[PDB]
């Protein structure tokens, strides 16, 4: 199993990549007086929004 | 990365020998810088090597 | 695989051992790293361009 | 503009790149470049 | 030596600066996507950035991804940060350069 | 023959900027990536151009 975790954390390229985001946020909840700059439909996992 | 075993007793007079790596190694993402850096000399000719 | 070796000069199997299907593939193929700063050779191994 | 090479003509550019293609930066420094323009 | 890639960016990264980085990839045919990402060093451990990017003939496969490194996201303290992992990541390649 | 760099020179340029270009041959098997730059400047335009006069010359 050693082979499977740490190999293909370090080489991803070298397995079957599902590259695309499996999980997202919701949109970020709207300010008073303040909005997002870059909304957009998915708000993938660790993604920053302004 | 370093992983190592050790013989519990090695092979003689003619049994089956350990047949294994003794020492693996697995690639890494370090945590800290490398300290080392080239010490050169200040007055010898540095060759090449 | 062999199922019963052929022994005793019994006959050999008979036939390829494998066969090949086309597929459509999940992975991709892995390139070259290229020889960046070192010397390539023609056929792509690198050297000390010393 | 222009360079020694691709790598050098990135590198006066203010650029830099990854690439497979048999070249890298790493070799320039990075001089405190003073042309006049 | 077919499939070969650039991807170019400016020789430094300025802390909150928005930074828009371009990959070309050559003789591909297969439409594939890659991310290009900004991460923590040495220990490529926290990513400051990300962007996919889909690369096809539709874009002569190219495309450029933003990414910024936001300053509050930085460890700061005693030590600035020197340097940092630019990172891509395909099916076909990756590699990471400081 | 190929296509020239057809561009307006856009506002953001109006500091005197820079162009590169490059390509990546594959060659016979062995790539090279060949690339050339160029100095463009730019007139120093600025974007507000605010002008700003004593109406009572």
């Amino acid at each position: 199993d050693e082979e499977l975790e740490h190999l293909r954390l370090l080489e991803p390229h070298c397995f079957p990549l599902s590259l695309v985001p499996t999980e997202f946020c919701p949109s970020p909840p709207a300010l008073k007086d303040g909005f997002v700059q870059d909304e957009g439909t998915m708000f993938p996992v660790g993604k920053n929004v302004v | 990365q370093s992983k190592v075993r050790s013989v519990l007793r090695p092979s003689q007079f003619g049994g089956q020998p350990c047949t294994a790596p003794l020492v693996a190694f697995q690639p890494c993402i370090p945590s800290k810088l490398c300290k080392i850096e080239e010490a050169d000399c200040k007055n010898k000719f540095r060759c090449d090597s | 695989s062999v199922a019963v070796y052929g022994q005793y000069g019994g006959q050999p199997c008979v036939g390829n051992a494998f066969e090949t299907q086309s597929c459509e593939p999940t992975r991709g193929c892995p390139t070259e790293e290229g020889c960046g700063e070192r010397f390539r050779c023609f056929s792509g191994q690198c050297i000390s361009k010393s | 503009g222009g360079g020694l090479n691709n790598a050098n003509v990135f590198h006066l550019a203010g650029l830099t790149f990854l690439t497979n293609a048999n070249a890298d930066d790493s070799q320039e420094n990075d001089e405190p470049c003073k042309e006049i323009l | 030596q077919e499939q070969t890639y650039v991807i170019s960016a400016p020789k430094i990264f300025r802390v909150g600066a928005s930074e828009n980085i371009v990959i070309q990839v050559y003789g591909y045919t297969e439409a594939f996507d890659a991310t290009i990402s900004i991460k923590s060093y040495p220990d490529k451990k926290f990513s400051y950035s990300s962007g996919h990017v889909h690369l096809s003939s539709e874009n002569k496969f190219q495309n450029s991804a933003i990414l910024t490194i936001q300053p509050k996201q930085l460890p700061g303290g005693q030590n600035p940060v020197s340097y940092v992992y630019l990172e891509v990541v395909s099916k076909h390649f990756s590699k990471s350069k400081r | 023959s190929y296509q020239s760099i057809n561009i307006p020179v856009t506002q953001n340029m109006v500091p005197s900027s820079r162009l590169l270009v490059y390509y990546i041959v594959t060659g016979e098997q062995t790539a090279e990536l060949v690339s050339d730059s160029v100095w463009l400047n730019i007139e120093e335009k600025c974007g507000n151009q605010l002008q700003v006069h004593l109406s009572p010359d």
